[PDB]
């Protein structure tokens, strides 16, 4: 096996050497540690066959970190191959030189990198730029000493527009890891030159060209208008990444754009068709498109005001896609499409996904809370969900009713009777606590509030800390409102939470309630059963500082995670 | 494979 | 008594299952998955004894397919291993060179042998020849 | 013949647009 | 008629999960279509396919009536298939076994032994509360039979009925009388198991079942004398199951009586020295004998022999042997506690063992071996184990350390320091239920509050993400704000507490995103109590309470509203309801 | 900015991996499978994984997961585009996307992966360009990649200059259970298979609403696509300037333009479903299909899928036109019709029993979807005006185009 392979590789037969190389490659791909045979393959490295040279280079790259000492016998071979007349051989040698993670290997490759920097072949130029970028990433000091920054900067204003895009991407990557000192920012002539070559760049070069404009900050309306006009044709590109980059560039330029000028209106009008096209992309890019829309939704919510039909979750859409669609609908919910949102939530509530049903219920509750015009519709939907005879659906409806009562309880007295007998046997803490709070605060439209609280008082001392606190608060409120039928209930609750309750916070609350009851029962109505102010709902919109930063970082991993770029990298 | 082997090898 | 005895392969496939405690189908599936994960996530020097859910989760597989037992903490741990070894020997004698492939094809025979050997999680046939003779007589009936 | 609509000849440009 | 082998081969031929699911669905559809026509020729193949699909993880709700129909059939193969279906897919919660009671009753009197035995096995495996009620008489009728092959089945059915219905054991008292002379090993084992189950269920039969102690001792002696036997002799131990049952009966028989222990003392002594633990069966027998001796009122020599055997098994390199020794030591913690102290080094070393079960057993033994003199010495070992323990054992180690401190703490100051160290190092591993216990312990202790208050203040400012530690610090601040800061009414010299850092910390905790609504409530209660407890920071917490009265949470919003109302309308009555809570055990 | 793109397998084995930056250890691939298994069992599985500080973005392929591990905040959209390009290149080179071709073309697969991207930045993405420099059965890189025209290889010579176009129409209707259509969008597809001599510059011209309005002829039937995406060879400058679709046609089948706009017309096929399902006794399938399309157009291979009960068995079909077959694997009955002329009314009456034992858990109500496909039908009414084929040498081209109308997301919500 190993001995036979070594003997075959140490022979003068080309067919046997090729067979040995193929066997080694297959073993390496299958999960075989072929690094021990790297020194044997070092001698059989300078071969005329291009297939064997590629395999040898791949083995050296994959066996360079494992055996750095044995990699010292390939510097001469790399130097010889760097002057190969065939452009493919030169490109492969340049890629292998930058792909070898050797501290002492890149030092001797500086001369080949400098020689290949001025390569006339656009593929050779791109390979040299990639090797320079890799060397700078591995050793920034070595790249600075070699003076590759000047060569990279001059590559942008040269021919080979794909090579120019590769050099621009390499320079941006070097500056991305740089501490921002001596940045490669260009004047408007550089931006115009990049835009002129943008139409001649390939699909990969378009992203690199648009990335440079993402860091540039326009300072004049005419320059911003020209940039927007140039990026407008990029919105008609089949590449999803190119379209996303163009949208991000347009959003960044809109920060300095003037709303009085018609350029902003034209950009907003042309952005909606792009968002609609992106919403119908592949499932892998669907999440990215949804995240980009959500990030740009907080910036220009009027761009997608009429984009509501496409926000509906399809039957074959994935769980992540359905969640993103529901989030977009919740963020894009409006009174104009309130009926459509309610119908989608009702339709989405009939699915078999428990998480999907909970998300739909939460979205319906958020829409009902945000828009008071659909408060009656939200209450009716919650009542229908409760009557649907679903444990999760019933719990979601109870939670929504409790949230609405704390937010809009002025006209919530018509659901107390319906919610009084609504399969209250559920032991879910979120639903039980919400029902207890609703009964305590709304203990006016129900004549059996004490009877209903009697069943929940059987295990008050061992139900839960939050549940026990809610039950005690409800009992105190009932005693303050109607103490004739709850005089004994209040005393029993105080005894259970004061003597049989070992919770520190619960014990303190019970002691405070007992002291208030024994000091001034009349004052307890104005102290305990007081009119609370308007509840300040938590705003889902991100901070303006984060929104501006997220606008520049469009299409990155941070946009999908909804986190700052420095808060997600390691 | 590993399935045709005897459980106890007896 | 043995709460549940299930034979699971190394890859996670279950070749046998016999629970003496009435549990929900979803709960039983979750318990089986947890037992497989614990056995699949346990080394060979763990003593073959796991105290999961207050149950003597004893895992001892002599081949690629492993076996798991769940008994209460009221008897010696070696008794479960001895019972498992005796059952494996009885199954091998009844079948002859028992392998993973034969277990899948003989699932009904294995279930019948397990029922005739241990009922309700307790030992029913202390001898090894009497149980084999009874199984052979039952099979010959038709 | 071919399913999904038979192939038809296409012009070079709009002759009525000059 | 698709054969079971063909279905198994088809299932094995599928690689993708979707393809296997589709094949299973097609097979289930074919089985349902065949069953809908009332097929009875290929019913065995359909039943086998349905059982295979159910075992693979496929629904079998529709394949319930077919099993019931096949149960009441006459074919032996069909009857076996129905019994297997009832045992596997039929349960008490299924509700489809109610109609199976008539079939079981009809087959209970069947002349064929395989049918009757299969029905008895199915009834034992799927014993129900109502099935046993209507089948208790049938089980008792077969308990008096002389069939050796059916005596074990009858005993198993009676044991299952007793376990399912403890009130039905009164009818088995005279059925098992005079049944200790069975020559068959299976019948004797079944009788011993039934007697042990009856003794464990209720203690009324212990006196009646204790009269057969000499018979059991004689049977055990005869079994030990016959060390060689073609049947039941595995690994050099003849009737290991019978020996284990006899040892268990001896341990459970006369556990609180001297006559029972004295009668079985000679048998236990002979077994402890006439048995070789080279094999697994011998080791299990020795462990069972040691457990029976420890759990019974045995002699000093028997206890010494059991301790020596446990110590010898502790040094065994086998993981199973080490686990058995650890379990025996843990069981013999209260009994022979002084003799268990000689294995302190072994218990300490077991915590560092590379076995999860072995490590857990060693930790449990160390926790149970903590006394009033080694508690201080073992505190450092427990802290080291908790600091360098596994994620699943760090919480358990912290709980054990807290329990030892609360039960056998050498001093309140030492116990308080240990609790504070556990809270600081436990972090998120401290149980939320232990927070009320720590609060009660702090409230009960009224002599160490200044140092404890200072430690809580120091630990709260450094970090606040620990829910249990944060809650404990908030409770301590609320209880002893008047003692944490002395002379903080106005500007004074720079001290640890300045009357403003505590308020800022409480506000940050209340407004911090790291709140679960329980620590926030405790912080709000502490802030409200500090209005009367602390007279230095006044007129500032009222604004926070008023602003905090509009919280998103209904309970938090109500609490904030109540606090604001009390501050704005009951300023003079704020101190009338801020009395210290009573301290009780 | 993925650190290394690798191809996994259904069992978690990596079929082939190729590191591009070296900042991510190759051992992180093993932990990807347990993370995916945990996410699937808890519903948190996503295509973009996260293993600590390194994100392992994966794409569900035909047989293996194309896991592209990344370390820094690389372009997620760029990574997805690179993965899609790699998948397209593999599909073009290998007709099968499975483990059979993964381990069969490793020698050429490694070379293709190395040439495609370097240092995490893709460089080559043209299938023809990649095949012209890397083959499985090497010369210098072609000048097409270096040249501006990377989508039209020069020097191509053919005996005849014939281009086959395809006017693909996708009719998607989102009809809710109430009977109203919610999402009714029709997406156009102008795909032409150009096979000629040289590198002609196609001059696309159709009856566009915007073009008709600009030219002053906005009075006839013009297609107004809400979203129009040009191909790679299509020049966006001409389209932005005066809607001039001028670009070099590719060598082979390619997508030039793809219209996408909402549809406000009645559905081509009107399907109404009746569920006379008894309580564990029987089930009724009152499915009636009405052809809303023109009578001159016939929907060939119309298959209206009606989801039957999951546990339903012994079903009986009573229809008038079209064979009805119940597939146990699909758990539904599809009203397959070979030819469906416009205006046809097909009524079906399904009848099947149900098991006595009720189901333990609900199975949901999947929407009913039809597979109608009527070719030679232009529902949008957009007619191609001319195709400006111009070559430097000068030749007479004979382009051809066919209009195909099919059903896309035409799902009707169940009752």
């Amino acid at each position: 096996e190993i001995f036979e392979l070594k003997a075959e590789l140490n022979s003068d037969k080309k067919e046997k050497k090729k067979e040995a190389v193929k066997k080694v490659i297959a073993s390496m791909t299958v999960g075989k540690d072929v690094s021990a045979l790297f020194p044997d393959v070092v001698n059989c490295m300078q071969t005329d066959n291009l297939e064997l040279k590629k395999l040898v280079y791949l083995y050296l790259m994959n066996y360079a970190k494992s055996q750095p000492d044995m990699a010292i016998m390939a510097v001469n071979t790399f130097v010889k191959d760097c002057e190969d007349p065939n452009p493919l051989i030169r490109a492969l040698a340049v890629r292998t030189m930058g792909c070898i993670r050797v501290d002492k290997i890149t030092e001797y490759l500086c001369e080949p990198l400098r020689k290949c920097l001025k390569d006339e072949d656009p593929y050779v130029r791109k390979t040299a730029a990639v090797c320079v970028a890799k060397l700078h990433d591995i050793n920034a000091q070595l790249v600075e000493d070699q003076g590759f920054l000047d060569t990279l900067k001059d590559l942008i204003s040269d021919s080979n527009p794909m090579v120019v895009a590769n050099a621009v991407a390499a320079l941006s990557e070097i500056a991305e890891s740089h501490p921002s000192s001596n940045l490669l920012d260009l004047n408007p002539q550089s931006i115009n030159k990049l835009l002129t070559a943008l139409n001649e760049c390939t699909e990969w070069g378009q992203i690199f060209i648009l990335d440079c404009l993402a860091n540039y900050m326009p300072k004049d309306d005419r320059e911003a208008q020209s940039i927007c006009e140039r990026v407008t044709p990029r919105l008609s590109h089949a590449n999803s990444a190119v379209v996303l980059s163009a949208v991000k560039v347009l959003m960044k330029f809109m920060e300095m754009l003037s709303k009085d000028l018609d350029y902003y209106g034209t950009l907003l009008k042309k952005l909606a068709p792009p968002l609609v096209t992106l919403l119908s992309a592949e499932p892998e890019l669907q999440y990215v498109a949804l995240r980009n829309i959500n990030l740009i939704v907080q910036k220009r919510p009027e761009i997608l005001k009429h984009e509501m039909k496409v926000f509906f979750v399809k039957y074959n859409d994935p769980i992540y896609v359905k969640l993103e669609k529901l989030d977009i609908m919740i963020r894009l919910a409006s009174q104009a499409n309130i009926a459509q949102v309610l119908a989608e939530l009702r339709e989405y509530a009939t699915e078999v996904d428990v998480d999907f049903v909970r998300k739909a219920v939460r979205a319906i509750g958020r829409c009902a809370i945000k828009v008071e015009q659909s408060a009656e519709r939200c209450v009716s939907t919650l009542l229908d969900l409760i009557q649907t005879k679903v444990n999760y659906v019933v719990q979601e409806a109870i939670v929504v009713i409790k949230d609405i009562f704390r937010k809009y309880p002025n006209k919530y007295e018509s659901v107390i009777a319906t919610l009084c007998e609504n399969l209250d046997s559920l032991d879910e803490p979120e639903a039980r606590a919400a029902m207890i709070w609703i009964v305590g605060e709304y203990a006016e439209r129900i004549d059996n509030a004490d009877e209903l609280l009697e069943s929940f008082l059987e295990g008050f001392h061992d139900k839960s800390t939050q549940v026990q606190l809610q039950l005690l608060t409800a009992i105190v409120k009932l005693f303050l409102k109607k103490p004739t039928e709850t005089q004994e209930l209040v005393q029993q609750v105080l005894s259970l939470a004061t003597q049989d309750s070992d919770n520190p916070d619960l014990r303190d609350r019970g002691y405070i309630y007992w002291r208030l009851l024994s000091t001034d029962p009349v004052a307890a109505k104005e102290v305990v059963l007081a009119e609370k102010p308007l509840i300040s709902e938590e705003t889902d919109l991100i901070e303006p500082t984060l929104l501006d930063e997220l606008i520049c970082y469009i299409g990155t991993l941070a946009s999908v995670y909804h986190k700052p770029p420095s808060a997600f990298v390691e | 494979k590993g399935e045709n082997t005897s459980l106890l090898h007896p | 008594m043995i709460h549940f005895i299930l034979l699971f392969s190394r890859q996670g496939k279950l070749r046998l299952q016999k629970w003496y405690i009435t549990l929900p189908d979803k709960e039983r599936k979750k318990i089986t998955r947890e037992i497989v994960q614990i056995i699949l996530s346990r080394g060979h020097r763990t003593s073959s004894f796991v105290d999961w859910k207050e149950l003597k989760l004893v895992y001892k597989r002599y081949a690629s397919l492993y076996f798991c037992c769940a008994i209460e903490n009221q008897d010696n741990e070696l008794l479960t291993l001895e019972i498992v070894h005796r059952y494996v020997e009885l199954l091998d004698k009844y079948f002859g060179n028992v392998c993973e492939l034969d277990i899948i094809f003989n699932f009904e025979k294995a279930y019948f042998i397990l029922d005739e050997f241990i009922i309700g999680g307790e030992i029913q046939e202390t001898s090894k020849k009497i149980a084999v003779k009874a199984i052979e007589d039952s099979d010959m009936l038709q | 013949d071919r399913k999904g609509g038979s192939y038809s000849q296409a012009a070079g440009s709009d002759s009525a647009q000059s | 008629p698709i054969r079971l082998r063909e279905l198994i081969r088809t299932i094995r031929t599928a690689r993708t999960q979707a393809e296997e699911r589709e094949m299973i669905q097609k097979e289930c559809a074919a089985i349902r279509s065949s069953f809908r026509e009332e097929d009875n020729t290929y019913r065995c193949r359909n039943v086998a396919k349905l059982l295979y699909m159910h075992m693979l993880g496929y629904p079998a709700h529709f394949g319930q009536l077919e099993c019931l129909k096949l149960i009441a059939s006459q074919k032996f193969t069909d009857k076996r298939i129905g019994y297997l279906g009832a045992m596997l897919l039929l349960d008490e919660r299924q509700d489809v076994h109610l109609l199976m009671t008539n079939c079981i009753k009809n087959d209970l009197n069947h002349s064929t032994q395989f049918v009757q035995g299969l029905a008895l096995c199915t009834l034992g495996c799927m014993g129900s509360s109502e099935m046993c009620r209507d089948l208790a008489g049938e089980v008792e009728k077969l308990l008096k039979t002389s069939n050796s092959y059916l005596r074990k089945k009858a005993a198993l059915c009676a044991v299952h009925v007793i376990r399912k219905v403890p009130e039905l054991m009164e009818m088995f008292l005279p059925a098992t009388k005079n049944l200790l002379n069975e020559k068959n090993h299976g019948v004797l084992h079944t009788s011993v198991v039934l007697l042990t189950e009856m003794c464990e269920r209720s203690p009324d039969m212990l006196a009646h079942f204790r009269k057969l102690v000499p018979q059991l001792v004689r049977i055990l002696k005869n079994l030990i004398m016959s060390g060689y036997s073609p049947e039941h002799d595995v690994s050099g131990i003849s009737d290991p199951f019978l020996q284990v049952r006899i040892l268990r009966l001896l341990r459970i028989l006369g556990r609180n009586d001297d006559d029972s222990s004295e009668a079985m003392n000679d048998i236990l002594a002979q077994v402890a020295t006439n048995t070789e633990t080279s094999k697994n069966v011998g080791n299990a027998i020795l462990y069972e004998t040691v457990l029976t001796i420890m759990d019974i009122k045995s002699e000093s020599g028997l206890r010494v022999l059991a301790i020596n055997i446990l110590g010898r098994f502790l040094l065994n390199n086998d993981k199973n042997i080490r686990y058995v020794a650890l379990t025996s030591l843990l069981k013999t913690v209260q009994t022979d506690h002084n003799a268990v102290q000689r294995h302190r080094s072994t218990i300490v070393d077991c915590l560092k063992d590379l076995d999860v079960s072995i490590k857990r057993r060693a930790m449990e033994l160390s926790f149970a071996l903590v006394n009033g003199n080694n508690i201080r010495g073992m505190m450092k070992e427990l802290l080291y184990f908790l600091d360098s323990c596994e994620p699943e054992f760090k919480a358990d180690c912290a709980s054990g350390i807290f329990l030892a401190a609360e039960k056998y703490a050498p001093s309140k100051r030492w116990h308080i320091d240990t609790i504070m160290r556990v809270l600081t190092t436990a972090g998120s591993y401290v149980r939320d239920d232990a927070v009320p216990n720590l609060i009660q312990l702090i409230t009960n202790s009224v002599e160490m509050h200044a140092y404890t208050v200072q430690r809580l203040y120091k630990a709260i400012l450094g970090d606040y993400s620990q829910q249990p530690l944060v809650q404990v610090a908030a409770w301590c601040i609320g209880e002893y704000g008047d003692l944490l800061v002395s002379g903080q009414c106005e500007e004074e010299e720079p001290i640890q507490v300045t009357e403003d850092e505590v308020l800022d910390i409480l506000e940050s905790v209340l407004i911090s995103n790291m709140s679960t609504s329980v620590t926030r409530g405790y912080a709000l209660t502490a802030i409200m109590k500090l209005s009367t407890r602390f007279t230095c920071t006044v007129n500032r917490i009222k604004k926070v309470v008023s602003i905090y009265g509009s919280s998103i949470d209904v309970e938090l919003q109500q609490r904030a509203v109540e606090y604001n109302a009390l501050f704005k309308k009951y300023d003079h009555m704020r101190s009338a309801l801020l009395e210290r809570m009573p301290v009780m055990e | 900015s993925a650190s290394a793109v690798y191809v996994l397998d259904l069992k978690g084995k990596v079929l082939i991996c190729r590191n591009y930056r070296g900042d991510v250890d190759m051992s992180e691939v093993e932990h990807f499978m347990p993370i995916l298994m945990e996410k699937e069992e808890e519903g948190m599985l996503s295509p973009i994984l996260a293993h600590g500080g390194v994100r392992f973005m994966w794409i569900k392929h035909n047989n293996l997961y194309l896991v592209a591990t990344s370390k820094k905040n690389a372009c997620v959209s760029l990574v997805f585009s690179f993965l899609y390009k790699v998948v397209q290149v593999f599909s073009e080179y290998f007709k099968e996307l499975e483990e059979e071709s993964i381990r069969d073309n490793f020698v050429i697969i490694y070379e293709l992966l190395d040439e495609l991207m370097d240092f995490g930045y893709p460089q080559t993405t043209d299938s023809k360009i990649l095949q012209e420099y890397i083959t499985q059965e090497a010369p210098r890189p072609p000048a097409t990649v270096t040249n501006a025209v990377s989508w039209r290889s020069e020097g191509i010579k053919y005996r005849k200059n014939e281009v086959f176009l395809d006017v693909i129409e996708a009719v998607n209707l989102l009809v809710s259970a109430n009977g109203n259509v919610l999402r009714s969008e029709i997406v156009g597809s102008i795909k032409m298979r150009v096979f000629l001599s040289g590198m002609p510059e196609l001059r696309l011209g159709l009856n566009d609403k915007v073009l008709f309005d600009n030219t002053g002829r906005g009075k006839s039937k013009s297609v107004e696509l809400e979203d129009v995406k040009f191909h790679q060879c299509v020049r966006l400058s001409r389209f932005e300037n005066d809607r001039t679709i001028s670009f070099i046609p590719p060598d082979g089948e390619f997508e030039l333009m793809s219209y996408r706009l909402n549809t406000h017309v009645k559905p081509l096929i009107w399907i109404e479903s009746v569920i006379e399902k008894h309580s564990h006794s029987r089930i009724e399938y009152m499915v009636k299909a009405k052809s809303q399309f023109k009578r001159r157009s016939t929907a060939n291979n119309v298959e209206i899928h009606i989801p039957v009960p999951n546990d339903a068995d012994s079903p009986k079909f009573k229809t008038t036109v079209g064979s009805v077959k119940w597939v146990p694997e699909n758990s539904e009955i599809v009203w397959s019709v070979k030819s469906f002329p416009g205006g046809k009314e097909y009524l079906m009456r399904a009848h099947f029993g149900l098991p006595s034992v009720e189901a333990e858990d609900k199975e949901g109500k999947p929407p009913i979807s039809v597979k109608f496909e009527i070719p030679y039908f232009t529902t949008s009414g957009i007619q191609v005006r001319y195709l400006k084929i111009i070559e430097k040498s000068g030749y007479q081209a004979l382009p051809w185009v066919r209009y195909i109308t099919q059903n896309g997301d035409y799902q009707l919500r169940t009752q």
